[PDB]
């Protein structure tokens, strides 16, 4: 429990940084990663 | 361009520097990783590179790359990394290219290390890739045989999606590396060498090519809080197996 | 201007050379210079148009002007209306480039305007200061929209900074007319009956808005194109089409509303009261389904203020000046033909 | 958005396969689908496209009683289609009974063409009044249509029946079926036989074969109709901004056309509108006003006459029309249509509400009156009689089409202010 | 690592053939194995390579009451292989016992083709779902290496029976054979009669050759799923790990396909996609949502696009599946291949678990139960009735279906945190 706990933890963590990184490059991993819309929905 | 094109073969250097470096090849790289396996396991201070070498030439005589030129594969032969005190094999292992002729004016020492770095990310990713896809292995083999037990249902229940929410991330991160790091610059890497008609386009082409890459992985310098972030995934994995 | 004419081929490639060279001296009576002149200057005149309409050509520009400017094709605009205005509706601060710009090649693509490689200059920008800045800031999507569009430079000798930023003024008044009138088609569906005066106020908006479209389209838009159109196939030199297409600029910048002392207030506050009555009505219709005493007594103070802006509006067309066009349309065997009779 | 096309009857049937011939030998395509290379255009909105550019049109295919709609089968456009879709009296109430019992297998045909749509605009029907297997049955489908969704728009085009009076009923029949029309769709394109049959005694000499020139020139209507959809245009590429301006009223909405040439094997703006405004190039049959008038031409015109034109026609006030209120005429630009031979360049294309066809109501009215004071023509046929057993629901039509006429009646004043 | 085939059945040792023909063409060898001169690529998975360049394929060849299996014998490609592994009812229990005598030379068989590899990843078969002499055969090798091996792979593809229901007892061997597969496969690949029906009746106008053609479409997909196999990729190059991603949960193993073109005698990614995306371009027939998507593509592509493609595939949401956490789609290239004419240049190929075909298994489910709440449907035969005497096991498949559709209607809920 724990376990998973820490990785919805730690994947947020990497998306809210992903944010503001760059224009086109590094933004587009954000919308590979999500399809499934409760990403930055458990935000 | 002819003379260097023909006598010192050049083309087909960039071609295979794509393939086997870069990831462009792969049965290779895939039998040379799983023959490889047992031997980076253990700590790479009881391993020399000519324990290397041999078992890198059986990896290049059963798989597709027997079919290419003697040269290029002995041009590239393997390398470790010199000793630190918590030395794995995942962790000290190389593969170097190096000039044989007078590509030195083409490519560089320093694009070699960028090469090896790229090529140390890469490596790093199928490795945790391939811990993950013996995770799904340890999931189809021992479910079968717990029917027999009918009380530890909600546990292998639950480690099957934590397991299977990180198969996506690296199913979507082999896929990203698929799409957008190697055949964007690999596309406009062809088309400013095969339509130049001088060498200094070729050269400030193949450099800008793999200058973009490393900004477009997590290598560059402004990126690396992104990166550490990434590094954080993979402990997961390991704790997993576990 | 015939050595200015060599630069700009030369500077987008191949200096061309004179076709013959003369030795050019002032001699007395002997006007033999004259028509040197003016065979180079000509020369100069024929290779740089001959640069200009194949090589990085103005026609296909004109047709992608006339395209999403001027709006030639709009399938591309039913497509991008339909999909964006429920994103498009939340005001400015709440929406960000990347979703429509996305749904800008969504519409785009989809659509048959997929003819020529200059349909992805277009980007979506703003206006922040919309009607001040001719001589929102709170809205966007409403009342700030604009399509963004790149040069080259053979095309920039033609167009420029002033040709693109007319064509993003009168685009936004064409789109203040194409958002009331599906606001009012989706009104119309609302009903597919006792209180009905309100059926009757939403017909003679939509066809008031209507007969505004067609008087705009048939009397602005293509007759200065095709007069364009043939401007442009007897021009003798680059400047000879500068001259072409800034008159024709001018013309269809004064033609509409756009010019006016005033910018015509009336306008305003006429399409400001049309888009209150289609919300109060969806508004009452929804809490009906889910008083038409009180709702009556609305209906008639927008109708009220419908036909006051509709009679200032008419005055102030009939003083102007060809203009009486919908006019022409509206009172046939006359209704708002004269209503307050003066003296 | 997307429009789904819908056919059924005998003349229904006849009318749509004439629509995708037409529309087969006007884009650049192949008769099973294949885009030509020689040929751009939007055929999205009644075609599915393909990956082979298979343009597979959405035309579900409803029969009953086949005999012509095996000649559709067998045919070189039978490549064109094959969405799987195809499913089996001469009375109102048979057809209703008939499509009352397959109503689900023929509702999930229907939602299976929606689920092929992305997004939806409208259904056209092609549907022929009192047709006989085709009446009765269009009824109840399209009361199982405005049950069903009241999101959507319904456009029907469909002709008169002049026969110049065996078949009696046929006026109870076209009766009830207007009835339908008039509560349960929202904007009706009605024709006349005898209107087209005086254009076609005027620029032929044929009797017999009729419908097969019928079906020519409603196919000549219906591409000029819909020109703005499959050549891209940039207003009222919706359905619903052609219609809202011409029906201000959900009872009075059925629409009049017209057409420049009546033989089509220069003319300027003012010849083509001064012919327009004929009723003899009109193809339907107190002084009688327009509410409001719609005009598209499709041709090579000079854009300044136009002006010049509608300046004139108000000055010679060559149409009479004033509802009460400040609805007038609405002329319109399309393309001119590339990939056939433009002869008889410039054409125009006419839409209007006139109250002059409750006449033509009437008409039918007066008969049905006549009929139902000798009560001896529904001839005792048992559909009718297991439907109503009171035949109450011809009175309830009668009321309703009294009702119609009166709206008709009321609607030529200019005290029309009130009940619009 | 080495892939073994196996086949078994009419069907599937029709399929295999078609498959090694696919391969025969697709490569540059000869029939007799021999390579072409003018052709680089690894056969080493599917094939044995030997001397002269003779891939020999691992595919061991099983028969009862031969027919086709003769046709299969006299054959321009019968010098590409021979293995020596050729050894001789329509019935589950027949087959079953058939494949219970001779287990044991079979088993031979199976390990010296096991000897002949030096490693191994995985077994394919070809099978058909209640085949009659495949059915219950197939079950029992499934059983047997079950038992055997669990260090290895198992992949099926086999189709779901729908003959638009003489032959009674169908449900029930059908039913069998899936409570087998459920319980001792690892990962299901299924596929229907009636959606290949609809995309050959559209491609085409067969009616009556279809199995040929299915034969054809059954070739295509065969080799686009191994294609990053044969053809040299980089990732997913092991079968566990293109399956790993795809199937969470044991029980809910079962695999759907889709493929772009329906017809194969530019387009984008974007097109493609969408395409995709139907299930009429999909081979298989409350909301249902997919766990996870898999995609390849192969052809002339621009890398840049498919970033864009998919951030406006997010922004349309154009698919609707929310299992209850962050699985989506996987898109992945591979190479367009040579030695062939590429036309129709961009294709894909499309693989996630969704939740919709449970509604299938329930349709069969719902033919099962009724045929068991009447008990006269086995027919008494003497083959079930051996093997059961109670026929209990029925009963056992059967609670064992209810538990995978109440995992599947389970699974379609976002409360599926637990029990997963």
């Amino acid at each position: 429990r724990i376990l998973t706990h820490f990785y919805q933890g730690i994947v947020q963590q990497f998306l809210v940084l992903l944010t503001t990184s760059s224009d086109e490059s590094l933004r587009f991993l954000s919308f590979r990663l999500d399809f499934n819309e409760h990403y930055k929905a458990r935000e | 361009l002819d003379v260097l094109n023909k006598k010192y073969s050049l083309l087909d250097h960039m071609q295979a520097m794509r393939r086997y470096l870069l990831l462009g090849q792969g049965d290779f790289i895939r039998h040379l990783m799983d023959l490889l396996k047992p031997e980076l396991v253990r700590p790479a201070t009881t391993l020399y590179q000519h324990n290397l070498t041999g078992i890198l030439e059986t990896a290049v005589r059963a798989t597709n790359a027997q079919f290419d030129s003697p040269e290029i594969l002995r041009r590239l032969d393997v390398r470790l990394l010199e000793v630190s005190p918590g030395d794995t094999g995942w962790d000290v292992f190389s593969l170097d290219y190096h000039v044989d002729g007078p590509i030195a004016t083409v490519f560089t020492r320093e694009c070699m290390s960028h090469y090896l770095r790229v090529f140390n990310f890469l490596w790093r990713a199928k490795r945790m890739e391939y811990i993950l896809t013996d995770i799904r292995k340890g999931h189809m083999c021992n479910a079968k045989l717990l029917r027999n037990m009918p009380e530890f249902s909600g546990v292998l229940h639950q480690c099957h999606i934590l397991a299977s929410e990180m198969v996506h991330f690296i199913h979507q991160m082999q896929y990203y590396i698929t799409f957008e790091v190697l055949e964007c610059s690999w596309d406009e890497l062809w088309n400013k060498v095969q339509q130049a008609q001088d060498l200094d386009h070729i050269i400030a082409a193949h450099e800008v090519f793999l200058d973009t890459i490393i900004s477009r992985c997590l290598l560059d310098s402004d990126s690396r809080a992104l990166l550490n972030q990434l590094r954080a995934v993979f402990d997961q994995i390991i704790e997993l197996q576990n | 201007s015939t050595g200015k004419y060599l630069n700009v081929v030369r500077e987008c490639g191949h200096d061309v050379t004179c076709p013959v060279a003369k030795e050019i001296i002032y001699t007395l009576k002997e006007r033999a210079y004259v028509e040197q002149i003016e065979k180079a200057f000509n020369y100069a005149s024929k290779v740089l148009l001959d640069f200009l309409m194949e090589e990085k050509e103005l026609v296909a520009h004109l047709r992608s002007i006339k395209r999403y400017f001027l709006m030639d094709q709009g399938d591309f605009f039913v497509h991008f209306m339909d999909l964006a205005e429920e994103e498009l509706r939340k005001p400015v601060e709440d929406i960000t480039p990347p979703r429509l710009e996305a749904l800008l090649e969504l519409a785009l693509r989809m659509s048959t305007a997929n003819t020529d490689p200059f349909k992805d200059d277009l980007k979506i920008d703003l206006m922040p200061h919309d009607l001040i800045t001719q001589l929102e800031l709170a809205l966007s999507g409403l009342e700030a929209f604009s399509f963004d569009y790149i040069v080259k430079w053979p095309l920039s000798l033609i167009i420029n900074r002033k040709a693109l930023t007319r064509y993003q003024m009168l685009f936004r008044h064409m789109f203040y007319c194409k958002h009331v009138e599906r606001q009012l088609c989706s009104v119309w569906i609302s009903n597919k009956q006792w209180f009905a005066g309100a059926f009757t106020l939403r017909q003679r908006m939509l066809n008031f808005v209507q007969n505004i479209q067609y008087y705009m389209m048939f009397e602005v838009m293509e007759p200065t194109w095709h007069i364009l159109e043939k401007n442009l196939k007897s021009a003798s030199n680059i400047d000879d089409v500068l001259g072409h297409h800034t008159g024709f600029l001018d013309t269809c910048l004064k033609d509409c509303m756009l010019t006016n002392p005033e910018l015509l207030k009336v306008f305003s506050k006429l399409m400001s009261v049309c888009v209150m009555f289609t919300n109060c009505m969806q508004k009452f219709t929804q809490s009906m389904k889910l008083l038409v005493s009180g709702f009556e007594a609305t209906i008639n103070k927008f109708d009220k203020n419908f036909s006051a802006h509709l009679l200032d509006l008419l005055a102030r067309l009939s003083i102007y000046s060809g203009m009486a066009s919908v006019i022409s349309r509206l009172d046939f065997n006359g209704f708002y033909t004269e209503r307050l009779e003066r003296l | 958005r997307e429009i789904i096309t819908l056919q059924l009857g005998q003349c229904g049937n006849q009318i749509g396969f004439e629509f995708w011939k037409q529309l087969c030998a006007e884009h650049g395509i192949s008769p099973e689908g294949i885009v030509e290379e020689f040929a751009t255009d939007r055929k999205d909105v009644f075609f599915y496209q393909a990956d082979d550019e298979h343009y597979i049109p959405r035309a579900v295919l409803l029969d009953l009683e086949p005999r012509v709609i095996h000649s559709i089968l067998n045919s070189p456009y039978a490549k064109l289609y094959n969405p799987e879709n195809i499913y089996l009296g001469n009375n109102w109430a048979s057809g209703f009974s008939q499509g009352e019992k397959i109503h689900e297998d023929i509702f999930d045909i229907i939602d299976r063409e929606a689920d092929g749509s992305d997004s939806l605009e409208g259904f056209v029907l092609c549907h022929s009044i009192a047709g006989g297997t085709g009446s009765g049955l269009g009824s109840y489908l399209l009361e199982r249509l405005n049950d069903r969704y009241p999101k959507k728009l319904v456009q029907t085009y469909s002709v008169f029946p002049n026969q110049d009076e065996d078949v009696v009923v046929q006026p109870y029949n076209s009766l009830l079926t207007l009835k339908r029309l008039t509560q349960n769709a929202d904007c009706v394109v009605v024709l006349d036989n005898t209107a087209l049959n005086r254009i076609a005694t005027d620029r032929l000499h044929i009797q017999n074969p009729s419908f097969s020139q019928i079906n020519q020139l409603v196919s000549t209507i219906m591409s000029a109709s819909t020109t703005t959809l499959r050549y891209p245009g940039y207003m009222n590429n919706d359905l619903i901004g052609l219609i809202a301006s011409l029906i201000p009223t959900p009872r009075l909405h059925f629409l009049m056309t017209g057409y420049t040439p009546l033989t089509t094997d220069k003319t300027t703006v003012l010849d083509v509108m001064r012919r327009l405004l004929q009723p003899k190039n009109v193809m339907v049959s107190t002084n009688h006003c327009y509410i409001a008038i719609l005009n598209i031409i499709q041709g090579e015109v000079d854009p300044t006459q136009v002006h010049k034109s509608l300046q004139r026609i108000r000055e010679r006030k060559l149409a009479n029309f004033i509802p009460w209120g400040p609805a007038s005429i609405q002329v319109a630009l399309s393309r001119k249509s590339p990939y056939l031979p433009s002869a008889h360049r410039v054409s125009g294309l006419m839409m209007a509400n006139h109250t002059s066809i409750s006449s033509l109501f009437e008409r039918t009215c007066r008969q049905y009156d006549k009929l139902r004071k000798r009560e001896a023509f529904l001839e005792q046929f048992r559909k009718e009689d297991m439907f109503k057993d009171n035949f109450d629901e011809m009175d309830t039509s009668r009321e309703i089409v009294q009702q119609l006429i009166d709206e008709y009646h009321a609607a030529t004043r200019p005290d029309y202010i009130s009940w619009g």
